[PDB]
């Protein structure tokens, strides 16, 4: 089920990104929306993971969010 | 031999290819518009009489001009010769040459007509009104020969499609000049006939694509000056392609030539009645029915349709800044205003309010409401706006900055997902999986979604055909009960909808239903019966599940629009929703046997039954205004004892100005909505049903008329087709007997089940294969020429085995199951949709638990029939949902306990119909 | 025959919404009563004018929404441009994040660094 | 909001992909991207205990792929030739290094 796990993780990750107020940046929110939508529509279980690492880089580029 | 060629050349165009000398060039099918005592229709026949030579241009290259030399009997040759010697000196008459040739021992008389194109206007009209991308060779040949495109264009993918490759509109509009010259030649010909005393019928197949006319074999000579041409079938069959090819686009240039500047119209001008009358008297001079430019002066709904159909065509010539509310400057206690005191519709012309009060005294609640909803003061005090993101007409910007709305992701229900995973769902290599989600949206989603209205193009309809289809549809809608109701009989549910703009600033619809007295509401209604109230519609982005990442929108219609539409239409809508066993099955619950009864009604008594369904691409964005007006008129036909003609017309005008060509508040700006239904109106689910029955009846009419009446073996269907053509293009009256007769034929051989935008048809497959009822290709053709969309046969299904019912209806599948020695049809959903809706919630339920359990029992109600499925994972879905609902109810702590399977079973059996 | 004459939940709820509408109308017609509108209407045949021309011929502020640079260059190039047969002077270009974009940044090499729906506010020049 | 964040992190740990675990381990060390990782990547390296573990010669191991270091700039905002990194002359190097590379 490594695809359903990825799609649910994508939903959760865009939720936390939206809570971090990134829709207050047009360009960044557009990129993240594109990544999330293509992860949800993906059919191959490796380009989904490529887009997933690309989308998680957005969250952990903000020097500190949690990462205890 | 070659002597025949030396003679047919005569004294013109000595260079002719020897393309025929016997009765040759007869291996072709040509479209004919035929009507006599044996056959009647507009169909493709096998013309085998000609001998067509083709002229070769200088330098031995072939040119599109033919000498068609036919062989005639002596009497018809003499008759045609005399009528030609009469009509000779008209410029819109192809040259003829009458001679005699010795074949074996007798001087057989021939008639050779000169310099005709290869095809005729009938061939063009048939190619565009019976479109089938499998064999569109005539259309390709025309478009190539008349320099509309080149041979390689058709290697493109979906070149015929409208919504993909919208350059086909530019490729079609290159025939517009040719079609307009054909219209002008037709008027010249009709004048030459009247001034010579020649009575006869004009048929498309007698006009080549240059514009000339021929074949004077059925005309008869009368006293000069009193001839009378008959142009009903001609003009009405031609009408749909006048707007497809934009024939009148040259009427907006300085001197009606495409090589001159545009006419700089006055900006303050809005009347255009004399221009419309000039256009009519120029192009349709002999259409002998009264044309009223301002439909206010019409006589009946049929006259309103007839003249709005002309206004749709004549309004593409005028500047788009002249349509919309007509404002005036009134005074209130001395302070000036600007308020709408009229309207200018593209379809209905100029409408003026009858109750306008210059120099007011005060503002009561009703008139405050009217003035606040009026877009005049909103668009006159806002900034000018140039939105380069759309092609739609922009009015004004009500702010100093644009608003960009975004949509959030859904809420993951991790407890349910872990429960499903522990039960064993979503395992790799399964048939049930997650395919429906909440797709997030970025800033450029509201306007990128609004820009789809570019698929709504001005389209003229075949009026002689629409004026019969509307009678058959009103036959479909005649077991109901309608009329106006007072404000104290209206029952309003969901009193927390959007109140549109600018009311959503101060509350929901509850505020304005609690502030206004019944007397105020009645006064507002009686006011709308005498005036036009243009309103503003709010457009928001919806937050819902979909399998496509497209953005779903929602509309909020003004409270002063919904409040009066309720009094107008509530009785009819209740009567439609509370009746079982009809065609339009709206408001019929699928529980307690509703699905089985619906299906057994559709199957009613069709003889060789096959099931069929279809879809409308971009239905709400592409529904034509003529058809939306026709739907509203069909709905308003219930008000014959309470509203006079003026009241019904002003209600139609309000409905148009409010839910057809409204102003839309998108972002923070005002745009002009060209057309299409509004998802925020209570009437569109029924207007869509009227539109759906209209398109189906039209497909049936075309299928019956376009079939070769000589091969129909049933002497009843032959008479039905003959009388159908008569009732359409002759017989200006309405024939109630034949309307009943055709409605009965349809009900017997083409049974429909209609909900808004969704249909299921049970049809006689034998008749459909013979061509006597509508197949799916007939729907494709009708949609192409009357909806400006291309319907792929990959979204239309067909079922030969009726024991497995419709493949899809209202997003539900059908399964034939056993319920106590009685096989019943049960509706089951998409398991992927059920599981998706279960795993992703809207954060309104993540807080309290009773709403969560309510959601989950509604899902387990919709997912019960899966237990009867043969596939095992499908049954496991319902078992999973039941286990989870038991877990939830236990966490919070017989046939009405929602935690046992017999609460759901009883929802699908008619022995317990209790709700 | 009481609830047909009178409301039900008036209770200063009818009053709130009527005063809201009243103040909205009287704050609209204060940035509206001018002489451009008088000279527009007073030249019509009977005082009635289409609404789609009122902002076009009397508005003193234009807002242009531009998606990309090959549209900026064709539409709003410079500090003054022409639209609706009038001459507009640019002021205070803004990007999609409500941040001010200087006119010295909208070129082909800096394009990717701009939130692209650009909103240009211009005033009507005489 | 830390509930949603710990949900996200437990799901990411469950996924157990090596690329995601690699970028998470770097982010926990301090090695952090400064832009969306491209499928032109610029990355902050904290110190050499983290630099030597990942960057070898010119070649960059990140997101379990390969990148060719095109330009490295220390904190002082001045180009540094990456053939000066040491293990004894390491002080004078301005140690938050922005390394910019492209995917080979
Ligand atoms: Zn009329
Ligand atoms: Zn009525």
């Amino acid at each position: 089920s490594k695809m359903s796990d990825v799609k649910c993780t994508s939903v959760v990750l865009l939720s936390v990104l939206q809570q971090l107020r990134v829709e207050s940046s047009s360009k960044l929110w557009a990129q993240c929306v594109q990544l999330h939508n293509d992860i949800l529509l993906a059919k191959d279980t490796t380009e989904a993971f490529e887009k997933m690492v690309s989308l998680l880089s957005v969250l952990l580029s903000m020097q500190g969010a949690v990462d205890i | 031999a070659q002597s025949f060629l030396n003679r047919v050349c005569g004294v013109s165009a000595a260079r002719l290819t020897p393309c025929g000398t016997g009765t040759s060039t007869d291996v072709v099918y040509r479209a004919f518009d035929i009507y006599n005592d044996k056959v009647a229709g507009f169909a493709k026949f096998l013309k085998t009489n000609c001998c067509r030579f083709q002229e070769k241009d200088e330098d031995d290259n072939l040119i599109d001009s033919y000498f068609v030399v036919k062989r005639h009997t002596f009497s018809n040759y003499q008759h045609e010769e005399t009528i030609y010697n009469l009509l000779k000196d008209c410029p819109a008459v192809a040259k003829h040459d009458f001679f005699k040739f010795r074949i074996d021992g007798d001087m057989v008389p021939h008639i050779s007509r000169q310099r005709l194109t290869k095809y005729t206007m009938a061939d063009l009209v048939y190619a565009l009104r019976h479109f089938d991308e499998g064999n569109c060779d005539t259309l390709k040949e025309i478009l190539v020969t008349y320099n509309c495109c080149d041979d390689d264009y058709f290697n493109k993918k979906d070149w015929y499609d409208f919504v993909e490759n919208p350059d086909i509109l530019r490729v079609y509009a290159n025939l517009g000049e040719r079609v307009r010259q054909a219209l002008l030649k037709t008027v010249q010909f009709c004048d030459a006939m009247r001034n010579a005393g020649i009575v006869g019928v004009l048929t498309l197949d007698n006009q080549d694509l240059n514009g000339n006319w021929y074949d004077f074999g059925d005309f008869i000579q009368t006293t000069p000056g009193s001839g009378v041409p008959v142009v009903d079938s001609y003009y009405s069959l031609l009408m749909p392609i006048l707007t497809l090819t934009r024939a009148l686009t040259a009427e907006s240039h300085v001197d009606t030539d495409l090589t001159k500047p545009y006419i700089k119209w006055d900006l303050l001008k809005y009347d255009f009645t004399e221009e419309r009358l000039k256009l009519f008297d120029r192009y349709f001079k002999y259409w002998d029915q009264t044309y009223h430019p301002n439909c206010v002066n019409c006589l009946d709904d049929r006259c309103i349709l007839h003249c709005a159909n002309f206004n749709v065509l004549f309004s593409t010539v005028f500047p788009p800044t002249s349509f919309g509310p007509l404002v005036r400057k009134i005074f209130v206690d001395g302070v000036p205003f600007v308020v709408s005191t009229g309207y200018h519709f593209r379809e209905l012309g100029v409408v003026h309010n009858q109750d306008v009060n210059l120099h007011s005294s005060r503002l009561s609640f009703k008139e405050l409401l009217v003035y606040a909803a009026d877009p005049a003061m909103h668009a006159a005090s806002g900034n000018l706006l140039l939105d380069k993101r759309t092609t739609c007409f922009s009015v004004a910007a009500l702010t100093n900055n644009v608003a960009f709305q975004t949509v959030k992701p859904g809420n993951f229900n991790k407890d349910f997902y872990d429960f499903a995973v522990s039960k064993g769902f979503f395992k790799e290599g399964s048939s049930v999986e997650l395919k429906h989600f909440f797709f997030a949206q970025d800033g450029n989603a509201a306007i990128s979604d609004y820009d789809y209205y570019r698929y709504n193009l001005p389209t003229m309809c075949d009026i002689r055909q629409l004026l019969f289809v509307v009678e058959v549809v009103d036959k479909y809608f005649d077991c109901y009960d309608g009329g106006c109701i007072n404000a104290n009989q209206v029952i309003v549910n969901n009193l927390d909808k959007s109140a549109g703009f600018p009311f959503n600033k101060w509350g929901k619809a509850r505020l304005y239903y609690d502030s206004m007295s019944y007397e105020d509401q009645d006064a507002l209604f009686a006011y709308t019966k005498r005036n036009v109230i243009p309103t503003i519609t709010q457009m928001n982005l919806k937050y819902a599940i979909s399998a496509k990442n497209r953005a779903r929108t929602v509309a909020g219609v003004s409270i002063c629009s919904t409040m009066t539409n309720r009094q107008f239409h509530q009785k009819l809508l209740k009567s439609i929703a509370a009746t079982r066993g009809a065609t339009v099955v709206i408001g019929t619950s699928k529980f307690y046997g509703g699905w089985h009864n619906m299906l057994k009604t559709v199957y009613s008594d069709v003889e060789n039954p096959h099931l069929m369904g279809w879809d409308y691409p971009k239905c709400d964005r592409a529904m034509p205004n003529m058809l939306r007006i026709m739907a509203s008129l069909v709905l308003a036909r219930k008000h014959t004892t309470c509203c006079s003609l003026s009241h019904r017309f002003y209600r139609l005008a309000n409905e148009c100005a409010q839910v057809l060509s409204e102003m839309v508040m998108c972002g923070g700006s005002l745009y002009v909505k060209p057309g299409g239904t509004s998802s925020g109106d209570a009437t569109t689910a029924y207007a869509n049903s009227v539109f759906n029955i209209c398109q189906a009846v039209t497909a049936n009419v075309n299928a019956l008329l376009s079939t070769d009446g000589n091969k129909i073996a049933d002497k009843y269907v032959r008479n039905l087709q003959h009388r159908l053509y008569e009732c359409l293009y002759r017989n200006r009256d309405v024939d109630t007997d034949f309307v009943n007769e055709f409605y009965a034929y349809l009900r017997k051989h083409f049974s429909m089940m209609i909900l808004s935008d969704d249909a299921v048809v049970c049809f006689n497959s034998t008749y459909a294969s013979q061509g006597l009822v509508a197949s799916i290709k007939n729907f494709k053709s009708v949609l192409y020429y009357q909806n400006n969309v291309f319907m792929s046969e990959a979204k239309c299904w067909t079922e030969t085995d009726l024991t497995k019912g419709p493949h899809e209806f209202c997003s539900q599948h059908t399964m034939l199951v056993k319920q106590g020695d009685d096989y019943v049809y049960l509706p089951y959903p998409d398991p992927s949709r059920i599981l998706g809706a279960g795993c992703f919630v809207d954060d309104i339920v993540k807080t309290d638990g009773t709403l969560m359990i309510e959601r989950f029992v509604s899902l387990a109600i919709d997912a019960y029939p899966l237990t009867k499925h043969p596939n095992q994972e499908y049954a496991d879905v319902f078992h999973l949902y039941l286990q989870y609902i038991r877990k939830l109810h236990d966490e919070l702590t017989n046939t009405s306990r929602y935690w046992e399977p017999e609460f759901y079973e009883a929802m699908y059996t008619p022995h317990t119909v209790l709700q | 025959m009481t609830q047909m004459y009178k409301q039900a939940r008036s209770e200063d709820k009818r009053a709130k919404v009527t005063s809201a509408m009243q103040t909205m109308l009287f704050t609209m017609l204060r940035k509206l009563d001018n002489d451009a509108l008088n000279n527009i209407i007073n030249n019509a045949r009977d005082g009635c004018v289409p609404l789609n021309i009122i902002p076009l011929t009397t508005a003193a502020k234009l807002m242009v929404v531009i998606p990309d640079y090959n549209t900026y260059k064709n539409t709003c190039d410079g500090t003054t441009f022409t639209y609706a047969s009038a001459l507009w002077e640019i002021q205070q270009v803004v990007d999609a994040d409500s941040k001010i974009v200087q006119l010295s940044e909208i070129s082909m090499d800096n394009s990717p660094n701009l939130a692209w729906p650009l909103i240009v506010t211009a005033l009507r020049a005489n």
